[PDB]
RNA sequence: AGGAGGUAAAAAUG
RNA sequence: CGCUUACCACUUUGUGAUUCAUGACUGGGGCGAAGUCGUAACAAGGUAACCGUAGGGGAACCUGCGGUUGGAUCACCUCCU
RNA sequence: CGGCCGCAAGGUUAAAACUCAAAUGAAUUGACGGGGGCCCGCACAAGCGGUGGAGCAUGUGGUUUAAUUCGAUGCAACGCG
RNA sequence: CCCGCAGAAGAAGCACCGGCUAACUCCGUGCCAGCAGCCGCGGUAAUACGGAGGGUGCAAGCGUUAAUCGGAAUUACUGGG
């Protein structure tokens, strides 16, 4: 027990570390979107994966991957972002939205179509 | 492949002034045979090169392109000439050389290797339900 | 200052002829549309670039100096060529300058 | 069965 | 009323502490890639290795000093009782 | 990094960002040792007759050519299909 | 709030279906396009990628993201080494 050691030496309440830097508890955030790219996933996988840098509005320069088909952003292009990571691209733990106010979804994606931010097709 | 030096008579203008240093009263009365450039960017003629021979900073030219080459090491009149001439043909064609370098790099034989081996792990991941 | 001109030389061979690597059975046979050329060394670019370029341990020329260029990426033959020149003024140059 | 003592040469790399 | 002493906020100035961004350039770390050459380390890895300290060196590492086992190896041949 | 200590090399105290979803302990198994034991086989020792040297027949490589068909190509290919 | 008209008329989509964790086949492209919280799926026969059929869960709400707690006896006085 030790607790002459515990009367010191209190229990740590061990605060644990963010996956997402971007804000404290921000559930979205605006992002510069900058200097478009695509690269390479490790070991598990191997594709051309577009992805994209994010200048973000409270200040940061991080990364974040493009998950999506149409490319409907550029050199500027200041979308939203949604946290979470793709576990296969070393570097990357934000995620591209498909909804934002610059980047719209991609046509044609029936099953499950509230991914992507796509419109349901009324046809 | 076609090698022949150009550099324009008629095109460029000399300028001959005083030598700078030491040396006696020899450097400062008759030494004014030393040369100073004065080559203009409009004399360009390739269109693309001579605004990338401006842009991108380096010494012998000015914020305008006026480039100049103050040779003082000589004491003729005529090595101050061909010095000067060397000089504006080993900055130009120096710093034209805009490399055209390229890319990329995808993995090629990684997936030859990479491809077998984690297909190989799905007997790891029997150790459950049958 | 200087006029230096990459041009296109006449002794050089535009030879549609047989690829070289692998594909099947069409590689061992036929294999065409792939520019293999020969920049024929004892001609012009007057001595100075012929064994200039030979006394250097290099891939796709012959030990002769008849550079042996494959051409393989590209699709048409417009851009095949092109594959094949603009690798030469490349190649020449890069045990040039 | 205990016990003492004696005994031997180098040779790299996939 | 007017004048004046003392106290005081603000401002200005001199000289420091501390803290936050940014800084050409440069070093160390990780990751992918795995292009290069090495094949250290692991069977005693073909020189057993690890820790501390010092020097050397293109790289893994090498060598001297001391310590630990988180290291091996115990047959025949000759002879004797 | 800062503090402290040291002549110096450094020592002590002691993080973070970032990055991976594994790192590690125990004992179990095959393999190798110029490791040992025990044991076998023309392995050696004890002898006999051959190859290699000469010519000839045949096969392969290399070379050459309009083609010298192709495959096998350490033991276990080369009088092989 | 009550009485009358009252054509069912005007009133259902969202996620997911390899396991974790209820629910299956086929087609198209071939470690390419893409998916995911974790292990991972995709090399011309994909129950995991896209679509279609069907199914499961929930419901005027359903998923995603973020934050707190429990899970976590991974700060253990209760209650660890």
């Amino acid at each position: 027990a030790t607790v002459n050691q515990l009367v010191r030496k209190p229990r740590a309440r061990k605060v644990a570390k963010s996956n997402v830097p971007a804000l404290e508890a921000c559930p979205q955030k605006r992002g510069v979107c900058t200097r478009v790219y695509t690269t390479t996933p490790k070991k598990p996988n191997s594709a051309l994966r577009k992805v994209c840098r994010v200048r973000l509005t409270n200040g940061f320069e991080v990364t974040s991957y493009i998950g999506g088909e149409g490319h409907n952003l550029q050199e500027h292009s200041v979308i939203l972002i949604r946290g979470g990571r793709v576990k296969d691209l070393p570097g990357v733990r934000y995620h591209t939205v498909r909804g934002a106010l610059d980047c719209s979804g991609v046509k044609d994606r029936k099953q499950a179509r509230s991914k992507y931010g796509v419109k349901r097709p009324k046809a | 492949i076609s090698r022949h030096v150009a550099i324009p008579d008629g095109e460029l203008e000399i300028t001959a002034i005083r030598a700078q240093g030491a040396g006696g009263q020899h450097v400062n009365k008759t030494s004014t045979a030393i040369h100073l450039r004065f080559d203009i960017r409009a004399s360009s003629l390739p269109e693309y090169y001579k605004e990338r021979l401006l842009a991108a900073s380096h010494h012998l030219i000015s914020s305008d392109g006026v480039i100049v080459i103050k040779a003082q090491e000589y004491r003729s009149q005529e090595l101050n000439r061909e010095a000067a001439l060397a000089r504006l043909v080993a900055m130009i064609k120096e710093l034209t050389t805009e490399k055209k370098a390229r890319r990329p790099t995808r993995p090629t034989r990684a997936s030859k290797e990479r491809r077998l081996a984690s297909k190989a792990q799905k007997s790891s991941v029997k150790a459950m339900r049958g």
